RNA sequence: GCUUCGGGGAGGCGGCAAUAUCCUGUGAUCCGGAGAUUUCUGAAUGGGGAAACCCACUUACCAUAAGGUAGGUAUCUUGAAGAAGCGAACGAGGGGAAGUGAAACAUCUCAGUACCCUUAGGAAAAGACAUCAAAUGAGAUUCCCCAAGUA
RNA sequence: CCUGUAUUCGAAACAUUAGCGUUAACAUAUUAAGUAGGGCGGGACACGAGAAAUCCUGUCUGAAGAUGGGGGGACCAUCC
RNA sequence: GGGUCAGCGACUUAUAUUCUGUAGCAAGGUUAACCGUUUAGGGGAGCCGUAGGGAAACCGAGUCUUAAUAGGGCGUAGUUGCAGGGUAUAGACCCGAAACCGAGUGAUCUAUCCAUGAGCAGGUUGAAAGUGCCGUAACAGGCACCGGAGGACCGAACCCACUGUCGUUGAAAAGCCAGGGGAUGACUUGUGGAUAGGGGUGAAAGGCUAAUCAAACUCGGUGAUAGCUGGUUCUCCC
RNA sequence: UUUAUUAAAAACACAGCACUCUGCAAACACGAAAGUGGACGUAUAGGGUGUGAUGCCUGCCCGGUGCUGGAAGGUUAAUU
RNA sequence: GGGUUCUAACUCAGGUAUAACAAUACCGAGGACAAUGUAUGGUGGGUAGUUUGACUGGGGCGGUCU
């Protein structure tokens, strides 16, 4: 899953910077409580704005 | 000799009723078979 | 029943067949499982009974389009 | 059995099955089109039930008594309109045997047949090439005769 | 001889069929990704795994996307 | 095997193929489906014959094998209709299984269970417990009274079925008579309900599951199959 | 208690004994699953097996087949 | 190349609220285990379909089958 980070947590990367995680990581924990986005293009319009 | 048969009219309706054959959809089916063939009694 | 709501995976028939080529009928179940989804476009967790492949469908699509197609084709 | 609109012109009130009272040129009986009435059970649908039964609620009106008249009250789907149930064969789809044959029998055959389930229409399905062909190429689908009991 | 046959024929009313006109219900894609293909297990193809092409999929996977892709009965190249 | 008589009763139909007879054409014969104001006419796709050899390429009155050109193997009037004999696929000359499979109907009989009611004349026997007295250091123990337990006893109703006779085309598809067992309990019985077939239930006999049980009944596959038994109808000639 | 309808018995059952399983969403059973009985019970409880009041008792054998425990070594599937 | 820990998937036939079942929300208890889908080895008369030859001074047993 390729997902961009809405914060900085350890051994994955910086705040923005997209990152790829095993999608069971991705889509139990980050994106519903709130830590990163999934990768599209209107997320990253949003992030980078 | 209590013989094979011994007739009770709640029974037998309850077991043969045009209600309990309604009531499972099988049992429509064997009711219009008796309209099929021509029956004139479909139930007892 | 045992169907995949997002693809309409069902139970297959098919054929247990044995060394010396004896045929019995079988069933190929789905992988299906219980997953709450979590939503932001609504804000909350809605539970599917979903296989693989819809689990799938929800990574590569999003949680709001297969909604929206589950909705469009009845029961929601 | 009633009303109406047409036909018809001398008998008629269905049959076993006649009798009696009667009707009929003021057009009867009879035939065709339309309309009205259409008890109760049955999808039965106000609740229930051992079908042709029991018990109701409510709106309006009437009666003054212990009621009558006309309605409404099932469930599901869609956002008021639909559906339910029944009934030949054919179509499409979801499941799917065994007797039998092989001179036994398990691969195989029977056969995707019998049967069960779901669901349409006068048909259904399919249908236009991400199809064949390798001939000077043809040009969707469906059905018939060959190819051929051949590969 | 009677009812008939050849022949010519009637409709107040209703149904049905076709043509035309009009209405209200629904539909109206814009070129196609969890798709083609592949591993495992099955099924259908006259074809019983067979050297087995082609189609469907329960499971796990998974492209190119026209400078590309499918088929032409294993498979490769050329060709169509 | 047949009581007798009368009626019904068993080699068929469709297609494919081989041989024979007959008819038309004849090195040619014939069309199928279809069109058709439809038995005509059209429709030459297709089929058989006319050439065979070899696995095949390939060759061809030849060809295969072989180094061989030797040797050897195989070779050097049909067709379409009609009729008949046979064969192949279909039920296939007729009748006849015990069986297997699918879907339904059955617990009004019977097996067990659930809920709710009812029944057991009459007469006996006398456990625990209890009371009182004696007695014990207290215990214990003894006697009398009282008490009414028991899958307790005798014995009707009720339930059962151990013996014998009768009956055996019975009054009865399981009985009658004379005796017999239990008879306050693991009892009997009324009503309603629950368990359904490779399943149920079974104090267990493969017992019962509607007079049917080592796999109920009805319909369907089904005209199951039967190298087996039975039958197979007019006449004469070789 | 039993072969309703040729067998009522030494047969079945029985109280009692023993082994074994089950820590509870128990084991076990019906069912495709849900859902049930077990049980609105909890190791003094429940299931299966054998024996069958009671008195005295219940000897030897783990080679075979089971069951229990162990993995040092050999062999071993898909998959890769 | 194995373990330990964690929770966020998943489970609860645990408590509270929701009239009751269920679901849901929180808490609590487990927890990448359990369980289920596909593939696969073992076991498996629990259940099915079947086989288990012939000659023979009847059959079986013995003997024989070229």
């Amino acid at each position: 899953m390729q997902i961009i980070l809405l914060q900085r947590i350890v051994n994955l990367g910086k705040l923005g910077e997209t990152v790829d995680v095993k999608p069971g990581y991705g889509r139990n924990f980050l994106i519903p409580l709130g830590k990163a986005l999934p990768a599209t293009a209107a997320n990253i319009e949003k992030f980078e704005a | 000799m209590k013989r094979t048969f011994q007739p009770s009219v709640i029974k037998r309706k309850r077991t043969h009723g045009f209600r309990a054959r309604m009531a499972t959809k099988k049992g429509r089916q064997v009711l219009a078979r008796r309209r099929a063939k021509g029956r004139h009694r479909l139930t007892v | 029943s045992r169907v995949c709501q997002v693809t309409g995976k069902r139970p297959m028939v098919g054929n247990n067949v044995s060394h010396a080529n004896n045929k019995t009928r079988r069933r190929f179940l789905p992988n299906l499982h219980h997953h709450r989804f979590w939503v932001e476009s609504e804000n909350r967790f809605v539970r599917l009974r979903i296989s693989t492949k819809g689990m799938r469908i929800i990574d590569k699509l999003g949680i709001d389009k297969v909604l929206v197609d589950l909705r469009a084709q009845g029961q929601k």
